[PDB]
């Protein structure tokens, strides 16, 4: 019966399967919550220095700006 | 038929039982002593307790350190890892030397780990999503058909959206990898074939198995892909995941920490049941071409307690260390790692034995030879070399075969020796003709 | 008139090696000439290569410059045909800056080395009859006849989508892959209606199909295994192969490629096509690569490597030391060494009555004599370059052939390397840092 | 500016054509991001956060079908079509067989005793692109006769699958002229069955039938030498009365090949 | 046993220092044999280590090759234990592509100083065996603690986040109070009853909310990758990490400073370890001046053999292959070559380690090797002996199983001794 | 200006949720209106450097520059030359000081002589250091 | 059409600028909507280099990042 089941096709006995890669997950890496707050300062002695953004390249220019600014 | 190559007639070290080696089995001759200690190797990989063993096979040119090397590989099959490498190729414009060296050290650590992969399976008979502001989609019904029935399911808006990735209707036939989110639509059932005379579909029959199926199987993979893995990842769902893979692809300088992490969780699968490592050996071929900072960063690399076994080859005398520009030392190889290697002795042949050779090779590439011809043969390879005379058995079938002859005699063998001129020779013109 | 991308190089001329059927070279034939041995040896190489048995055979083209070592690859080149891949390169090329020098001599090795991939296709071939298509969900129908039979097809709705986005109209003849419906078109057998303005393309007209609508036919495609890494080695990585941002493909991939060709190969799919890689100016490489060269070779996927030089006993770059050839002799001993020799006068007289013929030019037979005693005293290559000059001054006096007076005449307007030698030695207070 | 330069794969065709035809490779593993877990996220952070992903998400709303196809990695292989019928020389011979029939404008039955036979037979079918009808035994005999009218009204299907196994009453008439038969089985009433309806199939046509064995095997053993005659008597008989009723005999005749 | 990703290595034998409490070193302890002089400046440089107090402090440890100078280094490490930083690098491995080598160093520098910070959280935990939570949400919580049952009121503008991933029947879970996360352990079989590598606890106890401290040291490598990008903590493992700029160190510099005083945060200092220091250059050892000058610095070890040797990127010479420069600002650990005893005691270690017998006999044979040849050498010929008794089917390793081994392998001055009498044969001397 | 956020939920709210995942925040003091004159200190590390790359933005090429690597880029003397323009009309009207600090280059020796002959031009500067 | 935005009257408040009163007043304008003037622009030869080398290559211009 087996010899007879592999005669008329081989994937009756031994079918083949598709291969896949091992699905691993994430590492999971912790951490304290003060590592994230580095870098932060206050706001009575930080940022707001927008004046010297020169490529803000915002709306108009200074051919009409030169008006505004007299 | 596979084609032919220097090294296909070696299939092994032709050790007897007792480890002794016979004169001539496994298409090696000779060199009994070498052989007898690379089995000793054998039997050291095949233990798996060890850990940045060195070894170097030191001999002329010509007299089989890397067939030893090969027939180790054989001697081991398919199951250990064995990976190849020349010292040439750590000189990377991507990534430094010391890293392209500790990830074929990695490479050469295998690792077979029992996955449980859920899978489903079936013809969608119906999709409808769920949403509402916590607006945005919290969940997809879906409904699949089996032969042996049907189900309904509710699934993550990821799959979702990987559903509106392959253009999925109803009465399409899918195949979804819950472990990594894939999905493949195999085509639209065989039920709907006849309702068109012709139309673009390419159609599937319906499946026969249940719609969710629980499946185990062993996957085959190395420490570094474990490591190159993590350290570009490529399984997210995420936007910035798919931002990040717009970047052309290099290699990284992979961290020790992602490597101890690594470490750490293969030991808990170990600890767990679910994996069975599998150390494996690194074969660097011409180390003489690694420079000084290669060799000194081996000497940590080496007293690992992860590290593979190794094995060296090098046919230099007492050359000049590559970047020292003036330290001579034996085998191009600095003192100090060579107090961490087994050396392995090779031998020049004798001319019985490069007939025996010359012989193995020719029954190898399909060819036929007179005695007289092997004769010429051998005083031709006792004259230049070994692999000048392996050389021409296939030009003088070819001539024996324009010929109408079915085998090679003397007179083939003396043209092509007249044709195709050796080193020796060839320098000699030089040096006298000028 | 009407010129071609192509012009007449320095090598046009050669069409083949001008061989027997049993290898003997003729003296002149298919545009060479004399270097009878090695044009023999050559023919046996050419022989090695179609047969495609053996993997990684080296053979080395040696002699002084202008004897003809490119001449003969190049004859190889034609002889072997272009179904059989054939990958030139020089030395210098390998030192890139996306990539490392074992990296570009893997895409060297790998770009000649072919795959023969076949398999099975249906489609559907006819003169368009009619088409229908009823749009508001879409329905159509379609009509599609051949010399033999005609049939009446009921559309699905992708169909006709493929249709209406292909604006496939009555008249029209077309092929429909059956397997996903891509429509190609091929012509028209009946012309457009001549009462409609202004879309009066003429074109011109194909034939109706023969036999059944229905047809199955294999189909051959060609793709090289280096085309096979960059495709997979990343998303959207086929830009490489015209961009060339192919930068250090990781060795995995190219593992799972050879694994999956040579399945391909045993499961009936593919043929491999081992071609030949030919590096002119081999002196160029350095020790890295001649070390790297040596393994490679011993690879069954290795094609047949061909190399050209001229240097003596010459320094090898990247070292400080000296060997024939410029060349490490670990290489040597893996190769054949192919030896060419400086022409007669009777083979120099006739390579430039063979140059003349590829130019078009007629001199008589005092130039002839002439311009070959230039060629002896001077170099070959001067002389053929004198062939145009001479022709272009005999032309701008109106003339018919070449005489002796205008070979003298460019012999005074351009000079050899010698005679500016000489000059140069005589102003050699006004040339710079002698 | 532009050109036919993408024709890269030789005998014209998109080179999307060509990408399919060669594009297999896997990653061995493929991991998610690692996840930066800390136990009480500060407010800036993840405000940022939040507001990068939401307009990185909007921005590429118009894109994102076609970013994430771009972006997306291959992580199934699957066993290719065409090893179905690569595998079994049986379904290589089939393949001719029925397209000479399909040429000649013929419609056939295909018969097999196991079911999972026939579930092969869908993808090969279905690989040759030929319509089919099937019956077996979980078919009820109302969806069976229902099956069975359908295939003789329409002439759009091209063939029918049947297991042997699961005949039954019922089928008066069968608008076919040709039968094949995938292999034969050792029950000597099956194949009692099997010849009554190579007879009661109907003289209103003429009939043609092919019957498939593999050479070289017990199936050219079995069939033409008929030592089927020799085992019959174990169907009825059953194992209980008797161990080594086959001879020794009967084993070396049945078991060998040249 | 089972094969464990750790295997037994060249220095897997030494556990510690053998030293007591006054740091006079023991003959044989911890895996360690000799070097008595350099083991106790050793211990006495492990003491300043753990006390802390000063920053910047350098030593080399130098001698001949085979002297255990690595194996002093390694029992430094295994006596200082994890809880403090111990960064150990080849000075090969600074030469990268990605960064120059002062910011290889810079960095290297960092992941040997560890910050320590401690959070406070609250918890509740219990079992779900059934939710009855609908999803605006209604639910409460239909939980089971050993204790006393998890039914609790919950608030209607979130109990989504309850249901979000996939929170069934059959599973154990925990809750934030204040961050509101949700986790899950899986199918445990007290509520799973009716999977493999699940959580296999049974129903949880405790009075539902529960107080936990967490403990985590974070190296300034740390601080400064993860706040140098948007999702830089990736650089930590991908080692995509380019030029940290000056301006993110000095800030974290002065952050780390203020949570010191402040009492947020406490600085555990490391050490460094750069085996084969050789391979730097003279912009290396000039870098190293300045950086061991700063207070945030960790102390420093180093190796290297050597004698008057060239300093790589000059034509100069000075003792060690480093400039005077440096080691004016370090402590030099001499070790000496080892005695017979000494040699003898190793190689019984070894054996102890790789679990081997031999015989005595074998043992002298062995040390007579080691004196003659190498102690590496006659380390590696325990393995091959024991092979080679194992294959004969021998219970302890006699003296003919390691004369043929000594027959097989052979070490360097009988090899070069080879290759000289084929001058010839062998390349490019 | 235009910035907005929440500090958090009122802590008289304690029995309003069973549950939360923002902390409260108690009330402020002292007027409403909170005012105070503020100082900060700068260099190039946010004039020079933040002109350079533009941190911020809402366009799409803004947002996915915020995780490309950050690779430090050769600054252009015309960006510098606007800085020192602009930063000279703030000191003008007055709201910024000046204040020039001192380079320390220690081991000089290891620099190149092309470091040597730029620090000449770069010394002559009258925008330079001490 | 490319519509641009300059200022705001606040009309409520007149003879105010630079305090606490009408301090987001820009301009008024002073003359007939029909404005044509010419304009010129000094700009270097590597400057329309780098513009036109890129979608948006002015930013290299600030970088340097050519």
């Amino acid at each position: 019966v087996r010899l007879q089941r592999i005669c008329n096709h081989p994937g009756l006995v031994e079918p083949r399967h598709p291969g896949s890669s091992y699905v691993a997950g994430p590492l999971e890496y912790p951490s304290a919550s003060l590592i994230l707050k580095a870098l932060e300062r206050d706001f009575w002695k930080e940022a707001d220095l927008s004046m010297f953004d020169l490529i803000g390249l915002e709306n108009k220019i200074t051919r009409h700006e030169a008006e505004l600014l007299s | 038929t596979q084609r032919i190559a220097s090294h296909s007639h070696v299939k092994g070290l032709g050790l007897d039982e007792s480890g002794l080696a016979k004169q001539a089995a496994s298409g090696l001759v000779g060199q009994e002593n070498a052989r007898e200690a690379c089995g000793v190797i054998v039997e050291l990989i095949k233990s798996k307790k060890m850990a940045g063993r060195a070894v170097l096979l030191a001999g002329p040119p010509g007299t089989g350190k890397t067939a030893l090397a090969l027939a180790i590989a054989q001697e081991l099959g398919s199951k250990v890892p064995f990976c190849p490498m020349v010292g040439s190729e750590v000189y990377s414009t991507e990534i430094k030397k010391t890293e392209v060296l500790m990830e074929n050290f990695r490479r050469a650590i295998g690792l077979r780990i029992k996955e449980t992969k859920e899978v489903y399976e079936g013809e969608v008979t119906e999709l409808t999503p769920c949403e509402t502001e916590n607006k945005t989609i919290s969940h997809v019904i879906i409904g699949l058909k089996t032969a042996k029935g049907t189900k309904q399911l509710k699934l993550d808006p990821s799959i979702f959206e990987s559903l509106q990735k392959e253009r999925v209707e109803a009465g399409d036939v899918i195949y979804i990898e819950a472990n990594s989110g894939a999905v493949k639509r195999q085509g639209r059932c065989d039920t709907y074939a006849t309702e068109f005379d012709l139309e673009a579909e390419e159609y599937v029959p319906l499946p026969k198995g249940d719609v969710h199926k629980k499946k185990e199987i062993i996957q085959d993979v190395t420490l570094h892909d474990l490591d190159v893995a993590n350290a570009r990842p490529q399984g997210g769902q995420d936007i910035l995941s798919m931002m990040g893979q717009l970047m052309k692809p290099k290699k990284t300088e992979i961290t020790d920490k992602l490597r101890g992490e690594i470490n750490k969780v293969v030991n808990k699968y170990i600890d767990q049941g679910i994996a069975e490592l599998v150390p494996g050996v690194l074969f660097v071929d011409e180390v003489h071409m690694l420079d000084i900072e290669c060799f000194t960063y081996l000497h940590r690399a080496l007293e690992s307690s992860i590290a593979p076994i190794v094995i060296f080859a090098s046919n230099r005398g007492n050359c000049v260390i590559r970047g020292t520009e003036d330290i001579t030392s034996p085998h191009g190889i600095p003192l100090d790692l060579l107090d961490r290697v087994m050396i392995i002795r090779t031998m020049l042949y004798t001319p019985q034995e490069m007939k025996q050779i010359i012989k193995i090779r020719a029954q190898t590439e399909g060819i036929n030879i007179s005695e007289e011809a092997l004769n010429h043969l051998g005083e031709i390879g006792t004259k230049t070399t070994l692999r000048y005379s392996v050389q021409l058995l296939t030009p003088a079938n070819l001539l024996a075969k324009i010929n109408g002859k079915d085998s090679i005699e003397k007179e083939h063998v003396e043209e092509i020796s007249e044709l195709f001129y050796d080193a020796k020779s060839s320098a000699k013109i030089l040096a006298d003709q000028q | 008139d009407v010129t071609r991308i192509e012009r007449i190089g320095a090598h046009s001329h050669i069409r083949g090696l001008g061989l027997d059927d049993a290898l003997e070279p003729r003296q002149a034939s298919q545009g060479m000439v004399g270097q009878l041995a090695a044009r023999r040896a050559a023919g046996v190489v050419l022989e090695m290569i179609r047969e495609g048995k053996i993997a990684g055979r080296a053979v080395l083209i040696a002699g002084q410059p202008g004897t003809g070592k490119t001449a003969i690859a190049m004859g190889m080149a034609q002889a072997l045909g272009p179904d059989t891949p054939f990958t030139a390169i020089a030395g210098s090329e390998i030192f890139s800056l996306e990539m490392s020098k074992t990296e570009a001599l893997t895409q060297a090795f790998r770009r000649s080395i072919g795959v023969r991939i076949k398999e099975e296709t249906e489609i559907i071939e006819g003169e368009v009859v009619e088409i229908q298509i009823d749009r508001p969900s879409k329905v159509g129908k379609l009509t599609l006849k051949t010399t033999e039979m005609e049939t009446i097809y009921d559309l699905g709705t992708k169909m006709i989508e493929s249709l209406t986005k292909d604006k496939v109209q009555a008249g029209d003849v077309i092929t429909i892959d059956k397997a996903t419906g891509k429509i190609s078109k091929l012509g028209r057998s009946f012309t457009r209606a001549r009462d409609y303005d202004a879309m009066g393309s003429q074109t011109k007209f194909v034939q109706c199909p023969d036999g059944e609508l229905q047809k199955r036919k294999e189909v051959v495609h060609t793709v090289s295994l280096h085309e096979i890494d960059v495709i997979n080695s990343r998303t959207q990585g086929f830009l490489a192969l015209f961009s060339g941002d192919t930068g250090e493909i990781k060795s995995e991939v190219r593992e799972q490629i050879n694994a999956k060709v040579a399945e391909w190969r045993e499961e009936g799919k593919a043929e491999i096509i081992p071609g030949v890689l030919f590096i002119d100016e081999v002196h160029m490489l350095d020790i890295e690569s001649f070390s790297f060269l040596n393994r490679a070779l011993e690879s069954d996927m290795a094609p047949v490597l061909i190399m050209a030089t001229n240097r003596g006993i010459t320094r090898i770059r990247g070292t400080s030391y000296q060997s024939p050839h410029g060349i490490p002799i670990d290489l040597l001993d893996r190769l054949l060494i192919v030896s060419t020799t400086p022409y007669s006068e009777k083979d120099t007289k006739q390579i430039l009555r063979i140059r003349c013929e590829e130019e078009d030019v007629e001199m008589s037979e005092d130039a002839y004599t002439v311009l070959t005693r230039i060629g002896l005293e001077t170099s070959l290559r001067y002389a053929i370059q004198l062939i145009t000059a001479a022709s272009l001054v005999c032309r701008k006096r109106k003339g018919t052939e070449v005489q002796v007076d205008d070979i003298k005449r460019v012999y005074s307007l351009f000079l050899d390397e010698s005679r500016s030698t000489q000059y140069m030695k005589e102003y050699q207070d006004a040339f710079l840092f002698n | 500016p532009s050109e036919l330069m993408l024709t890269l794969c030789r005998c014209g065709e998109s080179l999307q054509d060509v990408i399919d035809r060669v594009a297999f490779v896997i990653p061995p593993v493929v991991a998610a991001p690692p996840s930066l877990r800390v136990p009480r996220p500060p407010p800036l952070y993840s405000h940022r956060m939040r507001i990068l992903r939401q307009g990185l998400r909007e921005h590429a709303a118009p894109y994102f079908q076609q970013l994430r196809q771009t972006t997306a990695p291959r992580l199934l292989q699957f066993p290719e079509l065409r090893l179905v019928q690569f595998d079994s020389g049986k379904l290589e011979a089939l393949a001719i067989l029925l397209q000479k029939l399909k040429s000649e404008g013929r419609r056939v039955l295909i018969l097999s005793q196991m079911i999972l036979m026939l579930d092969i037979l869908e993808m090969f079918l279905n690989f040759h692109y030929l319509t089919y009808v099937r019956i077996d035994e979980n078919a009820s005999s109302e969806q069976r006769q229902e099956l069975m009218r359908s295939f003789n009204r329409d002439r759009r299907i091209f063939c029918a699958i049947l297991s042997t196994h699961s005949r039954t009453t019922g089928i008066n008439l069968v608008e076919a002229d040709t039968v094949v038969f995938y292999d034969n089985d050792l029950n000597p009433v099956m194949d009692a069955k099997a010849q009554e309806w190579c007879d009661r199939i109907g003289r209103c046509k003429d009939i043609h039938i092919y019957r498939l064995v593999s050479g070289n095997s017990i199936e050219e053993k079995l069939l033409k030498n008929g030592t089927k005659d020799l085992i019959r008597e174990v169907a009825a008989q059953g194992n209980d009365y008797s161990m080594a009723f086959l001879t020794q005999r009967t084993i070396q005749e049945l078991f060998e090949v040249y």
